[PDB]
């Protein structure tokens, strides 16, 4: 598969980081 | 009878309970070192985002990099023999 | 024969099915000496059960592979091929059983309708008036046609609707 | 006598004073904490408050973590690193609560003391007072976990 | 704020106005009625939505029909 | 002051008013306008606060109707003895109890249902019995069938005396209010008269009948040679042979040395390792010791003679600083209102049943309850549920008092008052305790569930893994097995064997062995605690907010039982104090149901099964503390595993459990129709069907109306609980009647 | 004639309870009741608990207009006294709520000009097409 190191890079980014940012930014937009 | 309608501040019982008056009870020996260590990050969106963008990157970094992984399908993982079903 | 079935009398699994029950039953009644009614009660059921087998085999029901008697709906099948007693006859029985109580419920509501207050007449039945209806209900097929053609069966267009 | 009364006069206010509300001890204690004082900078609270919550949070991780077996003391740093995350996560939460409730323009909404006296409102209300606290929390929050590690490999 | 509107059919029984826990409906005199009286709703502000009105109308189909709108601090009835 | 004071010929006994349904309440007397009048009749029939006003009219109806319940219970007891007389195998059981299984009910042959008669024993065919009459009737010294007919008749005779008492005390001679207002007399009598004398009377039955008889049985004689009962009290020399101290007569009782009776009055403790029951010598020494103590305790209330307390003084003399006026109001509440005095009764008298379920379990006081496991199980599950409902009774009627019988003018700065006032604190804290246990009690299984499925057993809380052990409970069992040394110096041994004692066998079965409390035992009790709190939240909230809540200030004027107030305020749906009992019944149901599954499969794991000599192999082979930590093994090892007894039975004796098992699913799933749906959809649909009947001119004169809101909620709970309990009923019996 | 101000009328004797004002009152409006008394006796308090009303004109502070008329229906139908109440909010100005006309709405007066009325029977309303994409709250407005 030759790419093998990718999942360790993405899954945390897409399972945590993005849900961390999209949790913050989507919040700050609820009240303005 | 209570009233004093000229003040609606005392009619609401809104009084802060445990807030004290006393000014700083903290020593100047340790004061002047911290007081200038907090404002290095003072700002709304350019710092909080440093915590998201730059801070959360150790999940990325040490999730991939350091070989401290325990039973992780990432790294150590499968090393034993693979299971085969009954049919194939 | 029909639909890849066989009459239960010439079936086989059906004959297992009959003679496997008595075995399990009799091996059970060997635990009771004849001076016990349980020796009699079990005996009487084994003889009771064999009666129905000689009945189901005789009457000509159709047992499929399992040996359990099936039925057949279509009139053109039941009738022509000789066994209509499964539904085709009792489907007539039921309707006369059901419509009888059906139409006996309509007259009572008519007879009790015009009064001062029909409501209390629905809670507390006067059984004589209900008996005169239970009697009168018989032959409802001929009495339904007549309320049908005379125009007294329906209430026509003074019914209430919404919009 | 009767020990229990409504709060300070008016009975029609929601709470009513009890021994854990208005007492000699509880009035003083909860007031001594680096929380309710009106006389100290908000930066100095976060470096106090957050400084503590780093140390005590390390314990669960550095004791009952996923990996509780290491010959290099890695069971301890594995808890320190993760306990340092709830330091980094809660900073996002803290700062978020500032851009929501407090408007830079709107003044302090805090109320005035316990008795007759109106004293200057809580220096921490608005974002300025709040943000100084948040970075303060981050300053101390790092220390607590740090000294927790130093206290793990020493002392 | 909820909407409440009233119709020709009123008998003026006042039985609505007795119901409102926020005292919205208030009886305005009128002519064509048998008792020459008609309700009316000066405050759509404080209609909470109880529809204790619509239960009280002796009229076959109601003289008042509450149409729930959006809901404010008052129309949610918040003590918080 | 305390007199009889009755009226005369108050009402008129005639059928005049039977033919006039709804005659009681002014609203119903007008006959049905709609179909609801049929429903609104039944719910209002036994509500005596809607009928009338004064306590004379209410109480008479209440008192005269208790005779009704007692007249029904006795027709019930009579029937149970009669079916012990004719249709039971009892004699055959009585001779060889270690084998024959108990049976009474016999099935008529028709409709091919006689297969329900199981081959059991004593040359007999009938249904199994889990009730436990046989193992009572042995302990009462009842041998022949003639004693049973004499109870059946005598029971059915005295039953007829009650309904006459019921008739006589309502129509003919009805007491006045003042008579029902005497508590201190009533409490002197009940406590001394019922319980005090009723214990002696029974302590006099055991001494002259059960103690002698049950010695001749386990000695190896059988009912054929047993002297008739009246032989025992009419012959000393016969009695003295059994116990020599009867030769002493009544002198030792009068000469005031009771150590003389140590033969037939003992203090022992522990189970008799022949019958398995408690040693029947001290049970007489039990009731006797209690009876003497009750009659004492019945004299503390004065009536005529100025000796003994009053009530009003006892309560009004307790005033603390914290509580203000203490109890000054409680007396005139509890003597002026029934629902108040009912909530207090159902509270204790409910939970007393649950307490019984532990004791009769933990130390069986009957011969041969051990060798029949279905009876010990069926009587642990029975009394819990019956104690479970009667608790929710307290939740419901306390709420009825608030809404209706409660007036402020009597209690001001009271203990009742000061509770309503801070209520937001009570409910809030309880509401936190539940959420606390929610994650800790329950969530720890989810950890155990997950850590399993991730292949890391090193983590899941267990015995090998992280130790969570019931320190205290374990530590308690230490004292009581060290008790018959110093803290209990005069004893044979410890009270029961669940403590640190040793195993006991009969008929190759385990009577009771000790029970060890492991981690899985720890985790469960906190789930018991979790449910018991949550179900207190719901009932307490129903009482405190019954009157008025913060969001609905008038709530009292809407009655005890009402649907929502508005759709407004985001909707008020289901805010009433009848509706907090609606909700409490699903948590009661849930709470108790798991109390059982804890019991049933702890008891099979760590106690029951045949004595194998070597290995003492249990029913499940002793898998609990390992088996069930996570919710993982509750499906596999319990429901799945245990339910393979009920499913494979068709054509067997217990097959009627296989039908009921499913039949209890259908009724349960059927409940969801009434809980999830709502009225206005069902009232719209009926509007269509009327068009059909109209078109055929069949329209009824009592207009069909869909069930009312709270009606549909009740029939929703009725089935959800009904269908759900009947499963475990069918699941237990089919299980153990096969296995045990 | 109808409106009045807020003189000094004491408050009824009560010992405190968790029912009452909250942090609305700080930022948000809250109500005030004034009635009178003849004898002193006890009255249900709608926020919970019982309270002793004084021998004369009284003043309370509740949290809702809803709670407020609960207490008027109380004293009007039970002790048979009139009551009238206010809307007080922190900006300092008070409004006179309740019989603004000077008469309870249950009884007819003159001078009231009623709003929110429709001169059509209900069946005579518009069907939702005829207000489409133009928009109104509903068919009842048009
Ligand atoms: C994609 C989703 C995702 C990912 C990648 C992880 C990843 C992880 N989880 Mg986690 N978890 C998740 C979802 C996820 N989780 C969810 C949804 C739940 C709730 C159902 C949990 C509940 C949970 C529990 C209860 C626990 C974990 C633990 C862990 C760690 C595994 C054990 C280990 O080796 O730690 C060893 C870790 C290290 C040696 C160092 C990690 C520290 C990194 C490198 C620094 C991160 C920097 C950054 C500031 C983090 C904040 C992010 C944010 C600011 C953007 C690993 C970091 C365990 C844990 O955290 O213990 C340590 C643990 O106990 N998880
Ligand atoms: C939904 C309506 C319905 C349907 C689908 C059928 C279907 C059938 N009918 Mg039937 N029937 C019905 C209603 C219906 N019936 C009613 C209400 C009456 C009034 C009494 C009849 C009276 C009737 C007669 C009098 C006859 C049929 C026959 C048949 C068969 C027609 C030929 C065919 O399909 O292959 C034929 C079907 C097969 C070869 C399969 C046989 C299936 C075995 C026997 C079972 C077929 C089984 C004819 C028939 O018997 O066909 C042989 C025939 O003579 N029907
Ligand atoms: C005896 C009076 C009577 C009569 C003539 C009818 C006639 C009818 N009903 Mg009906 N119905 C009745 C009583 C009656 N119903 C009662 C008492 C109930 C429930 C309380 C219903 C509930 C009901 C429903 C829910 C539906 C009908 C429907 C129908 C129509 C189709 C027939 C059918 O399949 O029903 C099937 C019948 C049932 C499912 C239940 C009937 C149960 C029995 C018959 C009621 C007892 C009768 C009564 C005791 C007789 C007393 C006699 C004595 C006083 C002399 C038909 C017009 C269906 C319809 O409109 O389709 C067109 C339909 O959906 N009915
Ligand atoms: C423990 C069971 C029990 C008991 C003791 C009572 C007792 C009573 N019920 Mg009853 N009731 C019960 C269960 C019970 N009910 C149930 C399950 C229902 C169905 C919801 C009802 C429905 C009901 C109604 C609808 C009415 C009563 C009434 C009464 C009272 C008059 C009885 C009477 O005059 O009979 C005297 C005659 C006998 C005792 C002989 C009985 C013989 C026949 C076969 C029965 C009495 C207090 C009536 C009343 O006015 O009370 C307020 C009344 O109207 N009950
Ligand atoms: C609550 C207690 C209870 C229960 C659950 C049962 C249950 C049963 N008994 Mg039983 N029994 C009881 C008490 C009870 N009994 C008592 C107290 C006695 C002593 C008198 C008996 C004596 C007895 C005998 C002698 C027999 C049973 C039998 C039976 C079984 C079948 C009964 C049957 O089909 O009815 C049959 C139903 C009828 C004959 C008529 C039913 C409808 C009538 C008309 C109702 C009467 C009107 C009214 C409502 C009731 C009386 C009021 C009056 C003023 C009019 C069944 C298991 C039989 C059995 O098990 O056979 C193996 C059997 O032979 N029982
Ligand atoms: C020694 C005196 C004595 C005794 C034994 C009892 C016994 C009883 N009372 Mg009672 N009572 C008494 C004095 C006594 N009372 C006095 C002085 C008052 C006046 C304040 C009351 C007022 C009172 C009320 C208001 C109520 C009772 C109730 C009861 C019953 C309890 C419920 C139960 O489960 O019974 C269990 C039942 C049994 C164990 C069966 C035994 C029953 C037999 C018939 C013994 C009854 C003896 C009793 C004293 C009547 C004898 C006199 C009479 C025959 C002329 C029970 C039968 C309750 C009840 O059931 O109401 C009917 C109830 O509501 N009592
Ligand atoms: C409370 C119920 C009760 C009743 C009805 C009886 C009844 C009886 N007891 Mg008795 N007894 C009781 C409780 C009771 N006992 C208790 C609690 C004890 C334990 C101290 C005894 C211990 C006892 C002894 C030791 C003897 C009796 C005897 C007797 C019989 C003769 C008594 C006599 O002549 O009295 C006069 C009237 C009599 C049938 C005597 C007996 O059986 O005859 C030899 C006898 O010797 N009793
Ligand atoms: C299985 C179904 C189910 C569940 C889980 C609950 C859960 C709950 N009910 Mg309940 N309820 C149910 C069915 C259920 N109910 C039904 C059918 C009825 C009808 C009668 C009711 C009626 C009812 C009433 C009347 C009351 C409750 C109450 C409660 C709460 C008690 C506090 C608690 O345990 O929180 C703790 C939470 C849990 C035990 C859930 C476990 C989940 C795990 C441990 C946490 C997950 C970790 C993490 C967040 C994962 C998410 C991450 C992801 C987003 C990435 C709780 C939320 C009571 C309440 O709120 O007061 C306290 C209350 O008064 N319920
Ligand atoms: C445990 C606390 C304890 O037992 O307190 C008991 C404490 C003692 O009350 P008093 O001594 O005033 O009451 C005694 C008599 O008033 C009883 O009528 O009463 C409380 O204040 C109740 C506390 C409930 C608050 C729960 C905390
Ligand atoms: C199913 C359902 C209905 C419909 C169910 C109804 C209308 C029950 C009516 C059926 C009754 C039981 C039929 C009664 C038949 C008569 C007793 C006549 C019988 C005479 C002999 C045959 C015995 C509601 O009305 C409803 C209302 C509110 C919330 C939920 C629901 C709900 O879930
Ligand atoms: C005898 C068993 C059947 C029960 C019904 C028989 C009586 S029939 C009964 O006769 C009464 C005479 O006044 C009428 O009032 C009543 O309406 C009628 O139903
Ligand atoms: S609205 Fe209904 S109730 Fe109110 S007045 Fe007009 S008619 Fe009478
Ligand atoms: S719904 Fe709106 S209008 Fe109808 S009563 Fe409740 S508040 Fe007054």
């Amino acid at each position: 598969m030759n790419a093998a190191y990718l999942p360790s890079i993405f899954v945390p980014l897409v399972g945590l980081v993005f849900p961390a940012i999209a949790m913050a930014s989507a919040f700050l937009y609820i009240e303005k | 009878r209570y009233f004093d309608l000229d003040d609606l501040e005392n009619t609401l019982g809104s009084w802060d309970m445990y807030g004290q008056e006393d000014q700083k009870r903290y020593p100047g020996l340790q004061n002047e070192f911290f007081e200038r260590a907090g404002e290095s990050l003072t700002r709304r969106e350019a710092i909080r985002s440093v915590l998201f963008l730059g801070g959360g990157g150790a999940l990325l970094a040490w999730g991939a990099k350091g070989a401290s992984d325990v039973t992780l399908p990432i790294t150590v993982g499968p090393q034993k023999g693979g299971e085969k079903g009954p049919k194939g | 024969d029909i639909a890849g079935l066989t009459p239960c009398s010439e079936s086989k699994a059906f004959k297992r099915r009959e003679n496997k029950e008595v075995k399990s039953l009799q091996k059970r009644m060997a635990k009771y000496e004849e001076g016990s009614a349980p020796a009699l009660a079990l005996q009487a059921t084994a003889e009771r059960t064999q009666k129905r087998f000689e009945f189901y085999g005789k009457s000509g029901l159709l047992c499929g592979n399992d040996g359990l008697p099936h039925l057949i709906a279509d009139p053109g099948l039941a009738f022509r091929y000789g066994h209509a007693g499964d539904i085709m006859i009792p489907t007539v029985l039921f309707i006369y059983m059901a419509g009888y109580t059906g139409y006996a419920g309509r007259e009572y509501l008519l007879a009790t309708r015009g009064e001062k207050k029909p409501t209390q007449k629905e809670i507390i039945i006067d059984v004589p008036l209900a008996l005169k209806c239970v009697a009168g209900s018989a032959g409802w097929p001929l009495r339904a046609f007549n309320d049908l053609r005379s125009g007294s069966l329906l209430e026509k267009e003074e019914n209430i609707t919404v919009s | 006598k009767q020990v229990i009364q409504p709060i300070n006069g008016d009975p029609f206010i929601g709470m009513l004073e009890t021994p854990v509300t208005s007492a000699p001890i509880v009035a003083g204690f909860l007031s001594n904490l680096p929380a309710y004082r009106t006389g100290v900078s908000p930066l100095l609270r976060g470096v106090e408050i957050g400084l503590t919550h780093g140390f005590l949070v390390a314990g669960p991780f550095i004791k009952l973590g996923p990996l509780r077996d290491a010959a290099g003391g890695a069971a301890e740093t594995a808890g320190c690193l993760s306990g340092a995350l709830l330091v980094i996560i809660l900073t996002a939460c803290l700062t978020i609560y500032g851009q929501a409730t407090f408007e830079d323009d709107e003044p302090q909404i805090g109320v005035k003391t316990l008795s007759g006296r109106d004293i200057a409102r809580d220096p921490l209300q608005s974002a300025e007072g709040w943000n100084e606290f948040t970075s303060g929390w981050l300053v101390g929050g790092l220390s607590g976990v740090a000294w927790a590690y130093l206290c793990t490999q020493f002392l | 704020s909820h909407n409440v509107k009233i119709y020709d059919t009123c008998i003026g029984c006042t039985q609505c106005v007795r119901a409102c826990p926020t005292d919205v409906l208030e009886m305005v005199p009128w002519d064509g009625c048998k008792a020459k009286q008609i309700a009316s709703a000066p405050r759509t502000e404080d209609c909470v939505g109880c529809k204790r009105c619509e239960t009280a109308c002796p009229t076959d189909f109601l003289s008042v029909r509450v149409y729930l709108g959006a809901e404010t601090t008052r129309s949610m009835g918040l003590a918080y | 002051k305390v007199k009889v004071i009755v009226d005369r010929n108050t009402t008129d006994t005639s059928f005049e008013k039977w033919a006039k349904p709804g005659h009681f309440s002014r609203t119903l007397a007008k006959g049905p306008t709609t179909t609801t009048w049929i429903w609104n009749l039944h719910a209002d029939a036994h509500d005596f606060d809607s009928h009338t006003s004064d306590l004379e009219d209410i109480s008479r109806k209440v008192f005269s109707a208790h005779f009704g319940q007692l007249g029904i219970i006795l027709i019930w007891l009579s029937g149970m003895y009669f079916h012990g007389a004719r249709f039971s195998n009892y004699e055959a059981w009585l001779s060889d109890p270690t084998h024959i299984k108990p049976s009474a009910q016999v099935v008529w042959p028709i409709v091919g249902q006689e297969i329900l008669n199981g081959d059991v024993g004593g040359g007999f065919q009938g249904i199994q019995i889990t009730s436990g009459f046989f193992q009572l009737w042995r302990a009462s010294g009842i041998t022949s069938e003639l004693e049973l007919y004499s109870t059946a008749l005598g029971g059915l005779l005295l039953a007829s005396a009650m309904f006459f008492a019921g008739w006589f005390h309502y129509h003919k001679a009805a007491p006045k209010l003042e008579w029902f207002q005497n508590v201190e007399s009533m409490m002197n009598h009940h406590l001394a008269g019922l319980l005090g004398l009723g214990s002696l009377g029974w302590a006099g039955h055991q001494i002259h009948l059960s103690i002698p008889i049950n010695k001749l049985l386990d000695a190896g004689v059988d009912p054929k040679e047993i002297p008739l009962p009246h032989e025992f009290l009419l012959n000393r020399e016969l009695m003295a042979g059994l116990y020599p101290s009867f030769s002493a007569g009544l002198k030792p009782f009068f000469t005031l040395n009771w150590s003389e009776y140590s033969d037939f009055l003992t203090f022992k403790g522990g189970l008799n390792p022949i019958n398995g029951g408690l040693w029947l010598t001290d049970i007489a020494h039990h009731h006797l010791a209690i009876a003497v103590l009750f009659i004492i305790a019945g004299h503390m209330y004065r009536t005529n003679w100025g000796i003994g307390h009053s009530m009003k003084e006892i309560l009004e003399s307790h005033k603390g600083p914290f509580t203000g006026a203490g109890h000054q109001g409680l007396y005139e509440i509890l003597t002026n209102s029934w629902h108040a005095q009912l909530a207090i009764n159902l509270a204790l008298f409910g939970s007393l049943s649950i307490i019984v379920a532990h004791h009769m379990y933990a130390m069986p006081p009957y011969p041969y309850l051990a060798t029949d496991y279905g009876t010990q199980l069926s009587l642990f599950t029975h009394h819990t549920w019956i104690g479970g409902f009667c608790i929710v009774g307290a939740g419901a009627h306390a709420a009825i008092f608030m809404v209706r019988d409660y007036d402020p003018t009597n209690n001001y700065n009271n203990l009742l008052d000061r509770v309503i006032r801070h209520r937001d604190a009570i409910i809030s804290h309880l509401n936190w305790v539940c959420i606390f246990l929610g994650f800790h009690s329950f969530g720890l299984y989810i950890h155990n569930d997950t850590m399993s499925a991730l292949g890391r057993p090193q983590d899941m809380f267990s015995d090998t893994t992280i130790q969570l052990q019931p320190i205290f409970a374990q530590w308690i069992q230490s004292i009581h097995y060290a008790a018959p040394q110093l803290t209990a110096p005069t004893a044979s041994a410890a009270t029961s064997l669940t403590w640190g004692g040793d195993i006991v066998s009969v008929g190759g079965k385990v009577a009771m062995m000790p029970i060890s409390l492991g981690t899985s035992d720890f985790m469960v009790h906190h789930i018991h605690a979790f449910t018991i709190h949550v179900t207190a939240l719901i009932l307490l909230k129903g009482v405190l907010y019954s009157r008025s809540s913060r969001l609905i200030p008038d709530k009292a004027n809407l009655g005890f039982r009402f649907p929502c107030d508005g759709p407004g305020r985001g909707g008020t749906c289901q805010v009433s104090a009848w509706d907090h009992v609606f909700l409490g019944l699903f948590w009661m149901y849930n709470s108790l149901s798991i109390v059982i599954f804890h019991f049933s499969w702890k008891m099979q794991s760590d106690v029951w099964g045949t004595v194998s000599e070597s290995g003492v192999s249990h029913i499940t082979g002793g898998n609990f503390a390992n088996s069930a930590n996570a919710i993982n093994g509750w499906l596999r090892d319990f429901l799945w595993a245990q339910s393979s007894q009920v499913i494979q039975s068709y054509g067997s004796a217990l097959s009627a459990y296989g039908l009921v098992f499913l039949g209890a699913h259908f009724v349960w799933a059927f409940s969801l129709m009434f809980l999830f749906s709502g009225r206005g959809y069902w009232q719209e649909l009926i509007e269509s069907i009327l068009w059909a009947h109209n078109k055929l001119k069949v329209a009824p004169a009592i207009q069909p109306r869909a069930l009312s809101i709270t009606q549909g909620r009740a029939v929703g709970v009725a089935h959800y609980i009904f269908g759900g309990i009947v499963t475990t009923w069918s699941f237990f019996l089919a299980r153990i009647i096969a296995v045990g | 004639t109808p409106p009045q101000l807020d003189p000094n009328t004491p408050s009824p004797i009560f010992g405190g309870s968790t029912g009452g004002l909250l942090r609305k009152a700080q930022v948000e409006e809250f109500y005030v009741i004034t009635w009178e008394a003849k004898k002193e006796q006890i009255f249900e308090m709608p926020t919970g608990g019982a309270a002793i009303m004084r021998k004369g004109p009284n003043l309370l502070k509740l949290a809702r207009k809803e709670q407020c008329l609960a207490l008027t229906t109380q004293l009007r139908t039970k002790f048979k006294t009139d009551a009238c109440f206010y809307r007080v909010f922190p900006s300092g100005e008070v409004q006179y709520l309740h019989p603004k006309d000077g008469v309870y709405p249950e009884k007819v007066n003159a001078g009231r000009e009623g709003a929110n009325q429709n001169m059509r029977s209900i069946g005579e309303n518009v069907n939702p097409i005829k207000v489409k994409f133009t928009g109104k709250i509903g068919p009842f407005d048009v």
